[PDB]
C-alpha cells in the first residue's frame, strides 16, 4: 500500500487513465455536456 | 547594458525585539529535536551494521532502508588495525558498468591515502589493499536514489562485486536507500541475484513521519513555547491538518515553516502583542484604547451585558464614558491561562503510556478539544471508556481570546504559501482593473497589451491560425485612437514619418502583435508547433 | 412473508375498479420546487433534459403508489419514492459522466 | 418557477422594466439592452442568462451600500426569488457564479468596475499581492462597529 498522500493518490488515477485511451476518444467520452 | 552578460557581480522596534526573545527560544526546541532523529537515525544503522555473525560468511549484509529521503547521512566507527571507508554514487554518477566501477574506486583511494600518510582504478587494488595499505577493508556502498538506476546496470554491477568474495581480507556491505516501494524493487533486478541479495537481508525503517513520534512532539514543544500568550484557532489548525497531510515525505521541515511564518503574521500587524507581558502596561494609549473597542468578543459581550443586565448604567459608564475602568474591564480578563494548553498536555503523556496508544495525531487531538471532539476522538480505540470522564474538557467561550490568537481568517498564508498559481495568472489576464489604475488617456480607452488578446484567446479554438488571430487582434483596436497616439509626439522625427505614412496602422498592429505573442512563448502559454512552418501553434492554458 | 398470488391479483381487480384517488392542492407545490431543481441541473452536466412528461409521469407513479396503498388522496411521501423511480431510470439511461448527478440526487434521496 | 420556463423573448419594453424596479441608472440600462442584443444571437436560454447579469452589477453599483449593511444583499435576490418565482435561493447563486466569468472576458465591466470606483480596491490590490498588513477579518471593522456602536448606544441611552 504506497506511501504517497491523497491528492497524490488521485494524481495517479488519473495517469492510468491514457494507458489504453486515445486523444481521439477521451474528449466524448468524458464531457462535462483490452490495452 | 550589461544584462545580457550573465551573472555579473557587484559590490552597491519595541514590538520586534518580544519576538526576538520568542523565536530563537522557538527553535532551540526545534534543533534539539532535530539531532534527536539524527542521533536515531545514526544509531540504529551502527549496531545493525556490526554483529551479525552469518555462518556461510561468503555473503555481503545488505541493509534495506524503506521510506528514506535519499540524504540518510551515515558515520562510522573507527574499528582499527583496519580501514573504513564509505562510497557514494548517486545515478547521476550511474551511466555504465564501466564509470561506475571507475568512479567509485577512485573515490575510496584517495580515501585511503588519507588515512596512509600510479596505480590503477578497478578491482586490482582490492586484493592487494592488505599489501597496498596494511590493514584490512571494509567498505560501505550508499547507493543514494536506487530506484532512478537502470537495474540491470546496478544488477550487473552486483555480478563484478560477487568475484571479490576471495580473497577474505575484505567485507562489503550494501546500503539501499530507496525512496519506497520495496515490492518494486525484486520486480526489476534479475531473480539469480535476488537469490544472491536474500542471505542476510534487513528492513530497517526510515521514516520521518513514523507513527507520528516526532510529528506529535514537534507540536507539543510549539505549544509551550507559545503556551497562555495566545490561542490558536479552529480554522487555523484544520489548514495544518489538510495541508500537512499532502506531503508525506517531510512533515517535519514544513511544520516549522507553516508554523513560523503564522508567528510571523502575528507580530507584524497585531498592536496588542507588546501585552503578552504584564510589564508593558505603561505603553498604553488612547489609539490602543480605541482599537481593542472593535473586537468580537468584546461587543458580543457588551450585548450579553444588557440582557443580563437590563440596567445599563454600570454597562454605559465601564464604556468610553470612563478610560480608568474601560481599560481595568480589560486587565480583569489579560491573564486568562486557557489551560486546554495544560488539558492536551495531560492527556498527550496519558495515553503515550497508560493505555500505550501511538497512532495518533496531536494536532486534531488539539482541534477535536476546540470543538468538543475529544470524546469522538477518543472512541477509535475503546480504550479510554474507563477515562473518558477523567480526560474530559469541555471547551469554554473564552473571552478577550481573539486578540491573541492565530487564524487565517484573511486566507494570507493560504495565498502566500500554496498560492493558486495559474489560476493568479488567468485572474491577472482577464480582469486587470483591480492590477493596475497625455498617453494615459488612451489608457482609460484601451487595454493592456498582453491582456486585450487574451479575451479572444479564450475565444479561440484548440489549434489556431496565426493570421486570423490577427485578423481578430485588429477588430479591437479602433483605428482613430492611434492616429492620435502616433501623431501625439512632435518631438521625435524617425517616428513621425511613419506616422504620417497612410498604412500605418496596419503596421503598428503587427508590431505590437509580434511583441506579445513573442512574449507568450517565455510563459509557456503558446507553443508553436512543427517549427519552420509556424502556420498554426497550440494552446495548453486551459482555465483549469 | 410474501403477499400470496390470488389475494395480490383479487386486490388488483378490486383497487382498480372502485377508487380514484385525487390530489389537493395544499404542500404539493414543493415538488415544483424539487422539479426546478432538478430539471436546470440536467442541463449544466447532463445533455438529456427533464420536460413536463417527466412531472405528469412523476404524479402518475404517486397516484398509483396511492391506488396500491388503497388511500383516499396521495400522500406527501408517495412523492419521494415517485421522484426516486424516475432518478434512478433517467440517471441510469445515461452515460458514467453524470456520476456528479448521483450525488447530486442524494439531497433529495 | 418563471426561470425555468424557457425560451421566451423580453423585449426592449419588458427588459427596461425588469431594471427600472432595481433602480439601475441610463447608463447600464442602454448597457442591458446592448448586451442582450450581443446574446441575443448566441443565446441557449434566455432566462438564465438576462438575471445573472442584473445582479453583479447591482452588487457593484450598491455596494456603497452593501459594504455598509449585509442585509440588503438578501433583500435584492429575494425580490427577484419572489419576482422570477423561483424555487429557492440554490439555483439563483448558481447562476450568478456562472455568468460572472462569463462576463469577465468583456469590456463594459473593466469599465464599469473603474468608471463607478465601487469595487474595495485598495484591499484587492494588498490581497493579491499578499501583505501582511491587510485586514484579517477575525474582526468587525471600525466603521461597521461604529454602525454599530451609534446604533445600539441610542438605543441603549
Amino acid at each position: 500500500t504506497y506511501d504517497l498522500s491523497i491528492i497524490s493518490k488521485y494524481l495517479l488515477i488519473a495517469s492510468y487513465i491514457c494507458s489504453y485511451l486515445e486523444p481521439r476518444y477521451d474528449a466524448s467520452i468524458f464531457s462535462r455536456k483490452n490495452p | 547594458a550589461d544584462a545580457q552578460r550573465s551573472h555579473y557581480t557587484v559590490y552597491p522596534e519595541k514590538r520586534w525585539e518580544l519576538y526576538h526573545q520568542l523565536h530563537s527560544h522557538f527553535h532551540d526546541q526545534v534543533d534539539h529535536i532535530i539531532d534527536n532523529i539524527e542521533a536515531d537515525l545514526k544509531a540504529e544503522i551502527s549496531d545493525l551494521l556490526y554483529s551479525e555473525t552469518t555462518q556461510k560468511r561468503r555473503c555481503f549484509n545488505t541493509i534495506f532502508l524503506l521510506g528514506s529521503d535519499s540524504t540518510t547521512k551515515i558515520e562510522l566507527k573507527d574499528e582499527s588495525s583496519r580501514y573504513n571507508v564509505l562510497i557514494e554514487l548517486t545515478p547521476k554518477e550511474s551511466p555504465n558498468v564501466r564509470m561506475m566501477l571507475r568512479r567509485s574506486m577512485y573515490k575510496l583511494y584517495s580515501a585511503a591515502d588519507a588515512e596512509e600518510h600510479d596505480v590503477s582504478y578497478d578491482l586490482s587494488l582490492v586484493e592487494n589493499f592488505k599489501r597496498l595499505f596494511g590493514k584490512d577493508l571494509a567498505m560501505v556502498f550508499n547507493f543514494k536514489d536506487v530506484d532512478s538506476i537502470n537495474f540491470n546496470t546496478l544488477d550487473n554491477f552486483i555480478i563484478l562485486l560477487k568475484s571479490a568474495f576471495k580473497y577474505d581480507h575484505v567485507k562489503i556491505s550494501l546500503i539501499f536507500n530507496i525512496n519506497t516501494n520495496l515490492s518494486n524493487i525484486e520486480k526489476n533486478l534479475r531473480q539469480s541475484t535476488i537469490r544472491l541479495l536474500k542471505r542476510n537481508y534487513h528492513k530497517l525503517d526510515v521514516s520521518s513521519n513514523k507513527g507520528f513520534k516526532y510529528g506529535n512532539q514537534i507540536f507539543q514543544s510549539f505549544l509551550d513555547t507559545v503556551d497562555g500568550k495566545l490561542n490558536l484557532s479552529d480554522r487555523f489548525v484544520e489548514f495544518i491538518l489538510s495541508k500537512m497531510a499532502n506531503n508525506t515525505n517531510h512533515n517535519l521541515q514544513l511544520l516549522t515553516k507553516m508554523l513560523d511564518y503564522s508567528l510571523m503574521s502575528y507580530f507584524f500587524q497585531n498592536a496588542f502583542s507588546v501585552f503578552i507581558d504584564p510589564v508593558n502596561v505603561d505603553f498604553l494609549n488612547d489609539d490602543y484604547l480605541k482599537i481593542l473597542s472593535r473586537c468580537p468578543t468584546f461587543m458580543f459581550f457588551v450585548e450579553g451585558l444588557i440582557k443580563q443586565h437590563a440596567p445599563a448604567d454600570e454597562i454605559l459608564s465601564l464604556l468610553t464614558n470612563k478610560n480608568r475602568g474601560l481599560e481595568e474591564f480589560f486587565v480583569e480578563f489579560l491573564v486568562r491561562e486557557n489551560p486546554i494548553n495544560g488539558h492536551a498536555k495531560f492527556v498527550a503523556r496519558f495515553l503515550e503510556e497508560e493505555l500505550n496508544i501511538t497512532n495518533f495525531n496531536l494536532i486534531e487531538l488539539y482541534h477535536n478539544l476546540l470543538i468538543g471532539k475529544l470524546d469522538s476522538y477518543l472512541d477509535r480505540w475503546s480504550a479510554c471508556k474507563e477515562y473518558k470522564d477523567r480526560l474530559h474538557f469541555e471547551p469554554i467561550d473564552t473571552i478577550f481570546q481573539e486578540l491573541f490568537t492565530l487564524d487565517n481568517r484573511s486566507g494570507l498564508l493560504t495565498q502566500s504559501i500554496f498560492p493558486s498559481y495559474k489560476s493568479n495568472i488567468e485572474d491577472n489576464l482577464l480582469s486587470w482593473e483591480q492590477v493596475l489604475p497625455l498617453s494615459g488617456d488612451l489608457d482609460k480607452i484601451m487595454a493592456p497589451v498582453l491582456g486585450q488578446l487574451f479575451k479572444l484567446y479564450r475565444e479561440a479554438n484548440m489549434t489556431i491560425n496565426i493570421y486570423d488571430f490577427y485578423i481578430a487582434f485588429r477588430e479591437t483596436l479602433p483605428k482613430e485612437e492611434i492616429l492620435n497616439f502616433i501623431r501625439k509626439d512632435p518631438s521625435n522625427t524617425k517616428l513621425l514619418e511613419l506616422a504620417e505614412t497612410p498604412d500605418a496602422f496596419d503596421k503598428v498592429a503587427l508590431i505590437l502583435f509580434m511583441q506579445a505573442i513573442f512574449a507568450f512563448e517565455n510563459m509557456g502559454l503558446i507553443k508553436f508547433q512543427s517549427t519552420k512552418s509556424y502556420d498554426l501553434v497550440e494552446k495548453c492554458v486551459w482555465r483549469g | 412473508s410474501p403477499i400470496p398470488q390470488e389475494l395480490l391479483m383479487k386486490y388488483i381487480h378490486y383497487a382498480r375498479t372502485k377508487i380514484y384517488p385525487k390530489l389537493h392542492q395544499m404542500d404539493m407545490d414543493k415538488v415544483s420546487r424539487v422539479y426546478a431543481d432538478l430539471r436546470r441541473e440536467s442541463i449544466s452536466t447532463g445533455s438529456f433534459p427533464i420536460t413536463v412528461r417527466h412531472l405528469e409521469s412523476i404524479l402518475r407513479i404517486a397516484e398509483s403508489f396511492a391506488k396500491m396503498r388503497l388511500s383516499e388522496f396521495v400522500s406527501s411521501y408517495d412523492l419521494d419514492r415517485a421522484i426516486k423511480v424516475v432518478v434512478d431510470s433517467f440517471v441510469d439511461a445515461q452515460k458514467v459522466s453524470v456520476r456528479r448527478q448521483l450525488r447530486r440526487s442524494f439531497a433529495i434521496y | 418557477s418563471l426561470l425555468v420556463k424557457k425560451y421566451c423573448k423580453m423585449t426592449t419594453e419588458e427588459i427596461i422594466r425588469l431594471c427600472n424596479d432595481f433602480e439601475l441608472p441610463r447608463e447600464v440600462a442602454y448597457k442591458i439592452v446592448d448586451e442582450y442584443n450581443i446574446n441575443a444571437s448566441r443565446l441557449v436560454c434566455p432566462w438564465q442568462l438576462v438575471c445573472g447579469l442584473v445582479l453583479n452589477c447591482t452588487f457593484i453599483v450598491f455596494n456603497e451600500r452593501r459594504r455598509k449593511d449585509p442585509r440588503i444583499d438578501h433583500f435584492i435576490v429575494s425580490k427577484m426569488c419572489s419576482l422570477m418565482l423561483t424555487s429557492k435561493v440554490d439555483d439563483v447563486i448558481e447562476c450568478v457564479k456562472l455568468v460572472k466569468e462569463l462576463i469577465i472576458g468583456e469590456k463594459w465591466f473593466r469599465d464599469l468596475q473603474i468608471r463607478y470606483d465601487d469595487f474595495r480596491y485598495d484591499e484587492i490590490i494588498f490581497r493579491k499581492l499578499g501583505s501582511m498588513l491587510q485586514t484579517t477579518n477575525i474582526l468587525v471593522t471600525d466603521d461597521q462597529y461604529n454602525i454599530w456602536k451609534k446604533r445600539i448606544e441610542m438605543d441603549l441611552a
